[PDB]
């Protein structure tokens, strides 16, 4: 019996109530390595198979193996900070963008070669400059929007150059010429080369950057992943580069929000690509900024070090300026047969003023290696490349104090085959088990999770038990009496397109955290019950999934001359086929409505 | 025993095409990958047993061979049994090929006297068919003017049909000494075995060791030997292709009867009966029989 | 210090041949015929830093190795290289030229430099330009293309560092207001201010919060740089022998003036050289620092005993003699009072009866 | 330390690798080792990426023309690592190509080595190179039994023997000079290197250069000689620790004591005069002298010498007036000058009194009594400055 075994998936779109179905079709099967598995549409590839952290060949499924669901064709997005460290040197002599971009970059598209993944890829490289003007007036008008103020009185301004928009393309290493070419003209992009109207402007350190916002830009992008809905990507992630230590000064209330927008849905991963991991908690966050230290231990954090010679390995930097007795010898080591008791007790020692209170205790009876939590972290590859999703079961469960204590409690029955009025070609009208399955599947779909028929389901601080016993479905939602009300934040920035060179158009958005126990669970079991209803897809607060299709008529031999080689590209005349046969058209029309009313003639 | 075999030649005549082809199992179309050899690349071969072919695989360009005449002269000319010297029959400068090829010539008999050369004249399958003889003639009338210092024979040779086989074959039967007691044993092995042609290759390049063709032969083309090698080589590659050895062939023809059989630990051997008659059966143990009495003779020995 | 800049590659029919050098013709045929086995190289070789001294200079270079489909055979195999003197140092160009390798190999991967012969012209005033910057400055900042500019810079080549024990004491040596405080490490802006010149790692450990093995491995970065230096520690009852560098005091003149501005008092006149000399060569075994302070009243006068031993110990002046008895003989006192607890009163009174392990002063 | 011994030929058969001694592969090792003929005699550095090669390629004057004695070194070490290597290198390519002059014996275990764990009981060659890689591995005594076969020492010092002479006269071979076996068979703890010339009947010169040879190869040291006026203190490298090899051999040839207590004795600067007590007899003292000349062989034992630093008819009045007239003032501030016969010793000794030299080079080479510079050291005590430390000569003699 296995305990472990990975399915990735390919060019998909895989609901997680699509990948918990998929999980119940491979409940009581025997699983073999690189084994195409299909399921109702679902195509997957079993990747490795574990028994007891060692990797087998063949194995069983028990209902006690968890499965892990890897994608290989993901929305990933890659930011890259562009701070005062990037045009720093090293202990190797190499620029800072020199070794994120020549070996993270280049080593991870190789990588992506190797594993044949095809994701769709977005990177944008992000900064912020702080400008000398103490005042407002300094600044243009037509781009003071994006021009913001610090705790400390200093003005700074948000800079987002997007490189690469959504692309999808095979060889990407010919991407990072480009990436080059935005590494010489960077001063002059984010006005540090004295751009005329403005300040001096002093790009900032890595600590001192838009790290935060750049996650919660990309937790925007991701919040609203049901709008432009593709068949063919699954999963997500956001990829920050820094070439700081791993080090912030932040807002407290924007790592408050961004831990509170993570708890939801769980994408950010960042690395380190300066190398150089220093001796204290890594991923540290300097609060009341943008001391009180924070450690967010959900950052996946990572570190890259490319290639090296002979030394030992340094972690500090280093800096140059631009330019009376037996009372002093007691107080030396003080907090920092007798010899036979002394060697014993030296021996019951096996953390310094600890060994040295017990040596002052016992004595008075019977008369350089790393440390675990400053390791050297290596890069995530696996991560990074397939990256996997969420996990579909949870084991985290409070005590029936800790539900009656915090949480209250409501209620809701849905009697079957009398208020469920679906109709299959006016068949059987949708019975208990498949509204029971739908109803599972309709929760997981938004991100909730099962606690490991009746099942327990939980996304945050609300608990869900939907219950189908003796033909009768319940649903009991759990919500807490303290909810997380935190407040909304006015972000603004200066953005540069991916098809523009140097314009940067000022842009403004709000990060909010979205109310899991507001969401209308009762319309959407209205929605999926009964069928009487049905424009419950035009409430915008259920968040269906949509996409937009358009009929477009094919004019093939303009288009065929243009991509021929065709210098002007206004070769339609005044209208789209403006004569040609116009009931020829009208007719093809009529056979495609045809076909959309699945009519054979 | 080992023979230090030199392989000279000008810069792109196809050295290491022929030493990956013959001995390390290569084949034409994968020759075309071969990257120019840096100076000397020193090959080791165990060919017959005891026997091993040290191959100097020298790097053709200008810069490597005017330091082989003057700095490495001592290394490499030193105790020199057999070499080979490859003309590109497609080169524009055949007249700087023949001075270098007299500084090595000069070099070799200053340095090893006894020693036998062999001048390869390469890519004739560059040349058209008709005009592939007088030309190669063309040049065997020079190179024999020039090499009569030492004992010298040219072969036409590609790489493109058998021609290459041919040339190695009768470049190796030099280095196998004790070659009459081989072609005394299969001569009363096709004596006593009532064999029309008897031939003997080896095992893993498949160069014909020995051979014994009797008047009752139905077999009239004189490059039958290096096209079975080609042909033997090919079935080789096929079976790994599929992981597997090959280990016997017979064959029951309408005249002929061929079996592919291991001979020694080292060679392979064919044997043709020209009598339909005579069953595969009878011929299959007639091998065995003179296997056991070589493997008696070579227990105690 | 780097002497010539070379570019070699592989030509078709012809060997490894020498394009262009930047003071003419530096190299001969005979010195490039010497050393060509290590310049354009066997594949066993390719990609390697491979620095070869020869007849009387040092060829430094990294052949390099693209084996694409549409070259002269299959790749293209050329080699920039330094050459310098054959006594010069030449352990901090090797990442220099190995740098310059990867540049050459990208800048042919992307817009093939090195196949077209309308960019191989470019490679002189880049040579020359290598060779001038690099030699005076040692800082080279060379736009190439639209996207690639070469940048260089020497490391100055540190030696390792020796492993930092728990007992040991750091001593800075280079003036912590000359340092920007604000962007050194956050674990060394912790442990710097509880260095001063008398505390132990476990004492800096515990007044800090910072781990021991991270104080360690910090007080070892520091070695490395050489911002600290490494003394043991400085009880009054510590017992110093002197080496035979007494002598260097008063045959270098530098150090006299280290020690008359190291070792005299805050506020004070400058000490004579002869009370310095004398309280070093008082120093004998058996003799602690409080004899020497009762013995010489005259000369402690202007002069501080602390950063006298002190400066004894850093400049290796003076030796110490720690007694060494875990009773076995591989730790001495300072280990015993570092691991357990004890003062030296203590352990003393602990040890002095001892008839089974007899005290060593190694 | 290095990591590997690398033995390369080079001849009319190829480029071969015949040893390496910790078990690159070697037809990769043996093609990038060998040199031309051209680079023979000179120093042989070559770097790939981390490891550095040292050596010095010598013509053999058979099948084989070139070969070449390689060290493989990490490359973070000092240049005079690379230095003594290079002199390793070359003294033992010397040796195997006067080996090749006399016997053929590189040839013949090449051709033994190409026949062919097992590999070092059947090759001398290869046991010898395991020798010098453990004698360059480690600090300690390591016999060197490859071959004998041919700056700042003083006429003071004595020549010490680290092993026993009748295994120093086995070693030997039947060709040796007669100037080594009587300088070996001469010699003695307590008997100097001028009474070692003078009594071996040999020049000083050729006395020195043999001492030199010996202490090159680690089969003797230089010290100074025994004797009851010398102090004697422990070492700073020495290793007091019950577990330690060097303890169970002096307990394997002293079973009576233990090492960490007699080192203890010795823990402060004492004499052997000092160690002499009327209840304890002689044969104890000829056994504590025993001890001295063993932990003296394995560098147990520094010898502490008095050094005296300068501060503040005609030709003792050019010699007092060399120096400058504040110190020449100084000096006549001191009544103990008013003696003719002070004022002579004073200015005599002007070169000595700078620190360099000790009391024993002063008593010794000027023939004068202890007790007569004690007498001067006390008449001028308030100019001169008296210290005690090791002496630095003793730690450059050393098997490199
Ligand atoms: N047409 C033809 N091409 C050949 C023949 N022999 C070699 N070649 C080609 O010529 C090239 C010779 O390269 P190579 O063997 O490395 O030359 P080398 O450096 O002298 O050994 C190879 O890429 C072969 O594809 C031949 O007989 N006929
Ligand atoms: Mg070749």
């Amino acid at each position: 019996t296995l305990d472990l075994v990975e399915l990735t998936f390919k060019d998909q779109y895989i609901g997680r109530g699509d990948m918990w179905r998929l999980k119940k079709s491979l409940v009581s099967t025997c699983a073999y390595i690189t084994q195409k598995v299909e399921f109702a549409g679902i195509r997957a590839q079993a990747g490795e198979l574990w028994v007891k952290n060692e990797k087998v060949m063949c194995g069983y499924i028990s209902e006690d193996t968890r499965v892990v669901f890897r994608s290989t064709s993901a929305m990933v997005y890659i930011f890259i900070q562009m701070s005062c460290e990037m045009w720093d040197f090293d202990i190797y002599g190499d620029l800072y963008f020199e070794k994120a971009v020549n070996g993270f970059l280049a080593d991870l598209f190789t990588k992506w070669k190797e594993k044949n993944c095809s994701h769709e890829v977005t990177v944008v490289l992000f900064s912020r400059t702080f400008y000398d003007a103490k005042s407002v007036d300094e600044f243009p008008e037509i781009n003071r929007a994006s021009i913001r103020q610090d705790h400390k009185g200093r003005f700074y301004e948000d800079f987002y150059k997007v490189v690469v928009q959504n692309e999808r393309r095979e060889e990407w290493t010919s991407l990072l010429v480009t990436i080059k070419k935005l590494f010489i003209q960077y001063p002059v992009l984010v006005r540090l080369e004295q751009a005329e109207g403005f300040p001096q402007g002093d790009n900032s350190t890595s600590a001192q950057g838009n790290y935060l916002e750049a996650i919660n830009l990309s937790f925007n992008v991701f919040d609203k992943h049901y709008i432009n809905r593709n068949f063919d990507r699954t999963g997500q992630m956001s990829v920050v580069i820094t070439p700081g230590v791993g080090v912030f000064e932040v807002d407290r209330l924007l790592m408050i929000l961004t831990k509170q927008r993570m708890i939801d849905n769980g994408i950010g991963v960042d690395l380190v690509c300066m190398g150089e991991q220093p001796l204290h908690a890594v991923p540290l966050f300097k609060l009341h900024n943008r001391d009180d230290y924070n450690i967010p231990h959900w950052i996946n954090h990572s570190f890259y070090t490319s290639k090296s010679q002979l030394f030992c390995n340094s972690f500090t930097p280093r800096i140059k300026l631009a330019g009376d007795y037996d009372a002093y010898d007691a107080q030396v080591f003080r907090l920092p047969e007798a010899i036979q008791i002394h060697h014993q007790t030296r021996q019951n020692m096996a953390l310094l003023e600890l060994a040295y209170h017990e040596a002052a205790g016992r004595h008075s009876n019977s008369p350089p290696v790393v440390p675990g939590f400053c390791c050297t972290v290596g890069v995530d590859w696996k991560s990074l490349t397939t990256p996997a999703c969420l996990p579909l079961t949870t084991d985290y469960f409070p005590d029936r104090q800790g539900l009656q204590n915090d949480y209250t409690e409501g209620c809701a029955d849905l009697l079957p085959e009398a208020d469920i009025d679906r109709r299959d070609e006016d068949g059987v009208q949708m019975t208990a088990q498949q509204v029971f399955e739908e109803f599972i599947c309709q929760r997981l779909m938004q991100g909730y999770q099962i606690i490991v028929d009746q099942y327990w389901l939980s996304m945050g601080r609300t608990f869900h038990k939907v219950t189908l016993k003796d033909k009768m479905i319940t649903v009991t939602r759990y919500l807490p009496k303290y909810p997380y009300e935190s407040a909304q934040i006015h972000y603004t920035y200066s953005l540069c397109p991916s098809h523009s060179d140097s314009e940067f158009v000022s842009c403004w958005v709000e990060f909010s955290h979205e109310r899991l126990e507001e969401y209308k669970w009762n319309y959407l079991d209205q929605y999926i019950c009964s069928a009487g209803s049905e424009d419950f897809s035009l409430i915008e607060s259920l968040k269906f999934w949509r996409t937009r299709f358009l009929l477009l008529p094919a004019c093939v031999t303009a288009t065929k001359r243009i991509t021929e080689g065709e210098a002007h590209c206004d070769i339609y005349g005044d209208r789209p086929r403006a004569d040609e046969d116009e009931w020829q058209l009208l007719d093809g029309f009529v056979r495609f409505v045809e076909g959309l009313n699945r009519i054979r003639r | 025993m080992r023979k230090k075999v030199l392989l000279m030649g000008r810069s792109g005549s196809g050295k290491s095409s022929m030493r990956s082809i013959v001995f390390s199992n290569y084949v034409a179309k994968d020759t075309r990958r071969l990257g120019a050899t840096i100076d000397i690349e020193h090959s080791h071969v165990r060919f017959l047993g005891n026997l091993v072919l040290n191959l100097w695989d020298c790097g053709g360009q200008e810069a490597f061979m005017e330091n082989y005449l003057s700095a490495q002269r001592d290394h490499i000319f030193r105790n020199v049994q057999v070499l080979i010297y490859v003309f590109d029959v497609e080169s524009r400068e055949f007249e700087r090929d023949l001075v270098t090829f007299r500084n090595c010539l000069e070099a070799t008999v200053a340095n090893s006297p006894q020693a036998r050369v062999f001048c390869l004249i390469h890519k004739m399958d560059l040349v058209q068919e008709d005009l592939r003889d007088l030309v190669f003639e063309e040049r065997k009338a020079i190179l024999l003017e020039t090499s009569k210092d030492l004992e010298t024979t040219c072969l036409a040779t590609s790489i493109w049909d058998e021609t290459l086989f041919k040339a190695w074959s009768a470049i190796v039967y030099t280095l196998i000494p004790n070659t009459p007691t081989l072609e005394s044993h299969l001569r009363e092995f096709a004596k006593a075995a009532e064999a029309a042609e008897v031939i003997l290759f080896e095992r893993t390049t498949f160069l014909v060791i020995s051979s014994y063709s009797s008047e009752s032969n139905p077999a009239t083309d004189a490059h039958r030997f290096e096209k079975i090698s080609n042909i033997v080589k090919q079935f080789k590659l096929s079976c790994s292709k599929m992981q597997a050895q090959f280990t016997t062939f017979e064959l029951r023809g309408g005249n002929f009867s061929a079996f592919i059989v291991p001979y020694t630990e080292d060679t392979y051997i064919l044997v043709v009966i020209a009598d339909p008659e005579i069953e595969s059966a009878v011929t299959l143990m007639n091998i065995q029989s003179a296997r056991r009495f070589i493997e008696a003779s070579k227990s105690a020995s | 210090r780097i002497e010539c800049i070379f570019f070699s590659e592989f030509h078709p029919t012809l060997g490894p041949k020498i394009t262009y050098q930047v003071p003419e013709d530096f190299i001969s045929r005979e010195l490039f015929d010497t050393v060509q086995v290590y310049i354009i190289t066997k594949p066993e070789l390719q990609n390697k830093l491979i620095t070869v001294t020869a007849m009387e200079k040092k060829l430094i270079g990294c052949p390099v190795c693209i084996e694409h489909k549409k070259y002269s055979r299959n790749a293209l195999l050329f080699n920039l290289g330094f050459v310098c003197d054959a006594q010069a140092k030449t352990c901090a160009l090797e990442p220099i030229v190995k740098k310059l390798a990867g540049y050459l190999t990208t800048l042919e991967l992307e817009s093939s430099f090195v196949s077209m012969e309308e960019s191989k012209q470019k490679l002189v005033p880049i040579m020359t330009i290598l060779l001038e910057e690099l030699n005076a400055s040692g800082r080279c900042t060379l736009p190439i293309d639209e996207s690639n500019t070469i940048h260089l810079k020497v490391i100055e080549q540190r030696p390792d560092p020796p492993v930092a024990q728990e007992y040991d004491v750091p001593v800075f040596t280079k003036d912590k207001e000359d340092f920007f405080n604000s962007q050194w490490d956050l674990t060394t802006q912790q442990i710097l201010p509880y260095i001063d010149g008398f505390r132990h790692i476990q004492k800096i450990s515990a007044e800090a919060d910072v781990e021991l093995n991270l104080v360690r491995i910090a007080i070892q970065n520091l070695l490395y740089y050489g911002v600290v230096t490494l003394v043991s520690i400085l009880q009054y009852s510590n017992v110093y022998c002197p080496t035979p560098k007494v002598q260097d005091l008063v045959d270098d003149k530098s150090l006299q003036e280290a020690c008359l501005s190291y070792v005299t008092k805050q506020g004070h006149k400058r000490a004579s050289l002869r009370d310095v000399f004398q309280l070093y060569c008082s120093l004998s075994p058996g003799t602690t620092v409080r004899d020497l302070i009762g013995r010489h009243p005259q000369q402690l006068q202007h002069v501080d005993e602390r950063k006298l031993i002190q400066f004894g110990l850093m400049k290796n002046l003076i030796r110490r003699l720690q007694k060494y008895p875990l009773y076995t003989g591989c730790h001495s006192y300072d280990e015993i009072c570092c691991k357990t607890g004890m003062s030296y009163h203590e352990l003393d009174e602990r040890l002095e009866n001892d008839p089974n392990i007899i005290i060593c002063w190694k | 330390s290095p990591i590997s011994v690398i033995l390369v030929s080079s001849g009319s058969r190829g480029n071969k690798l015949l040893f390496r001694y910790p078990f690159f592969s070697d037809v990769i090792l043996a093609t990038i080792l060998a040199t031309k003929s051209e680079m023979c005699g000179q120093k042989f550095e070559l770097k790939i990426d981390n490891v550095r090669f040292v050596g010095h390629p010598t013509l053999l004057q058979p099948t084989m023309i070139l070969f070449n004695v390689v060290f493989a070194l990490r490359a973070n070490a000092d240049p005079s690592v690379i230095n003594c290597l290079h002199n390793l290198s070359r003294r033992i390519a010397t040796v195997l190509q006067h080996e090749e002059r006399r016997c053929q014996y590189l040839t013949r275990e090449a051709k033994l080595i190409l026949a062919l764990h097992h590999i070092l009981p059947k090759c001398k060659l290869a046991r010898d190179l395991k020798e010098a890689y453990d004698s360059l591995c480690t600090s300690g005594v390591v016999r060197l039994h490859i071959n004998s076969w041919l700056k700042a020492i003083r006429p003071y010092h004595a020549l010490l023997l680290l092993s026993d002479e009748k295994s120093l006269l086995g070693e030997l071979p039947i060709d040796c000079s007669p100037a080594l076996v009587r300088v070996i068979k001469t010699t003695s703890a307590v008997k100097n290197l001028q009474q070692l010339a003078q009594d071996a009947d040999l020049a000083l010169l050729q006395v020195f250069q043999l001492a030199a040879h010996l202490v090159y190869w680690g089969k003797a040291i230089i010290i100074y000689p025994l004797c009851e006026n010398n102090v004697y203190m422990l070492s700073p490298n020495a290793s007091v620790c019950l577990y330690s090899p060097l303890a169970e051999q002096f307990s394997h040839q002293f079973p009576s004591h233990d090492l960490p207590s007699v080192l203890a004795k010795f823990s402060l600067p004492v004499s052997l005069s000092e160690f002499r007590n009327p209840l304890a007899p002689a044969v104890q003292e000829t056994q504590l002298i025993q001890m001295v000349v063993w932990m003296l062989q394995r560098r147990l034992l520094i010898q502490l010498h008095t050094y005296v630093c300068l501060m503040a008819q005609r030709m003792t009045e050019n010699l007092l007036a060399s120096l400058s007239e504040h110190e020449r003032a100084a000096i006549l501030s001191v009544p103990a000058a008013q003696n003719p016969e002070d004022l002579r010793m004073f200015a005599r000794l002007l070169h000595y009194f700078r620190g360099r030299h000790h009391l024993e080079e002063i008593m010794y080479n000027e023939n004068t009594r202890r007790s007569q510079l004690l007498m001067l050291f006390d008449k001028f005590r308030s100019v001169l400055v008296v210290t005690t430390h090791e002496d630095p000569v003793i730690a450059v003699f050393q098997a490199l």
